[PDB]
């Protein structure tokens, strides 16, 4: 998270971890056994670890679950990032606490200038990197689908969103994949991509979960 | 699809580090800028036995993942993660053919991935995104080895990080 400020221990309960030995992804525990992120961050043998904030210490309000099944969408296209969203299934519930709790899914799509809150533990930093030891937070409104198209011409499907300041400043980075986008207490968004992080005229991009509700249900319904 | 790894067993990462490419049938030679055809700066990506390890490379998506899998688009390049110019791409030029040149411009998806090949990666060049893709290898000239496309004789590195 670029431009952003630390959130706190208890602030995002939902805020998960995908680790394979260090690291790499951010999701959304959804309920207590199962999590959001991104396709992209689809990796084998994948470890939860939740109640994280200091991502460098092994305290012990802190639970490591192991993915049972890992679900990227089928209709995931590596080619246009569209339908970038990946279902996780923990191998066992998560046991809910101060800094363990479930987000829950939008009933419907947020608009534009709606303010919500994006957070993880990527690089701080627009030029060069600096990785944080504990979660960052960073407020930023949904832009408009047109202003989104018009920033990024041919690239954005209708599966995603812009997210962020066209001044800059404020932005999602690398290390931040997979997290969550949190409007007015809905799981709206999914860390996916963008040009650079924090430049001008160059928002960050989102899944757009409101679209794959059914789905998500329907999957958790199914396994 | 798995992620790409360094000759110290750690993930490549997005941007953050510059990787030397080691070749494996070359042994001294590293990459290189070159002279190609008329043109009076040297723009041509090269093998070139007298620079090793010779320039590093960066691996860069727009993804907001800090690991690079093999089934990643990738843009490389010469220089600073945010710096717009060493952008490689391939270019028609005689008489190397389809030529890696350095450009001033970065586009948003690039058209390169690493793929596992034998006992290292090879670099493949995409058209387009929906299409196969094309190996990139090495085309012998001025006593330098000029980098294009030459599918099915690939070129194979390990990818070495610069620290």
């Amino acid at each position: 998270i670029v431009g952003g400020y630390t959130c706190g221990a208890n602030t995002v309960p939902y805020q998960v971890s995908l680790n394979s030995g260090y690291h790499f992804c951010g999701g959304s525990l959804i309920n207590s056994q199962w999590v959001v992120s991104a396709a992209h961050c689809y990796k084998s043998g994948i470890q939860v670890r939740l109640g994280e904030d200091n991502i460098n210490v092994v305290e012990g309000n802190e639970q490591f679950i192991s993915a049972s099944k890992s679900i990227v969408h089928p209709s995931y296209n590596s080619n246009t990032l569209n339908n970038d969203i990946m279902l996780i299934k923990l191998k066992s519930a998560a046991s809910l606490n101060s800094r363990v709790a479930s987000i829950s899914l939008p009933t419907s799509c947020a608009s534009a200038g709606t303010q919500c809150l994006i957070s993880g533990w990527g690089n701080t930093k627009s030029s060069g990197t600096s990785y944080p030891d504990v979660l960052k937070c960073l407020k930023a409104p949904i832009l408009s689908d047109s202003s989104c198209k018009s920033a990024y011409p041919g690239q954005i499907t209708s599966n995603m969103f812009c997210a962020g300041y066209l001044e800059g400043g404020k932005d999602s980075c690398q290390g931040d994949s997979g997290g969550p986008v949190v409007c007015s207490g809905k799981l709206q968004g999914i860390v996916s991509w963008g040009s650079g992080c924090a430049q001008k005229n160059k928002p960050g991009v989102y899944t757009k979960v409101c679209n794959y509700v059914s789905w998500i249900k329907q999957t958790i319904a199914s396994n | 699809s798995s992620v790409v790894v360094d000759t110290n067993g750690q993930p490549v990462s997005n941007g953050a580090d510059a990787y030397y490419l080691v070749p494996v049938s070359h042994g001294h030679a590293g990459l290189a800028l070159a002279k190609i055809g008329n043109e009076a700066e040297p723009r041509a990506v090269v093998l070139d036995p007298h620079h090793r390890p010779g320039l590093p490379v960066r691996f860069e998506s727009p993804l907001m993942i800090n690991i690079i899998k093999e089934s990643y688009f990738l843009n490389i390049k010469f220089g600073p993660s945010s710096s717009d110019s060493g952008v490689w791409d391939v270019i028609q030029q005689d008489p190397i053919g389809l030529a890696v040149k350095v450009t001033d411009t970065k586009s948003l998806l690039g058209p390169f991935k690493v793929e596992k090949e034998g006992e290292g990666y090879k670099i493949v060049y995409y058209p387009e995104r929906g299409q196969t893709g094309l190996d990139i290898g090495l085309v012998h000239r001025n006593d330098k080895y000029y980098l294009a496309v030459k599918d099915g004789e690939p070129c194979v590195f390990k990818i070495r990080k610069a620290t």
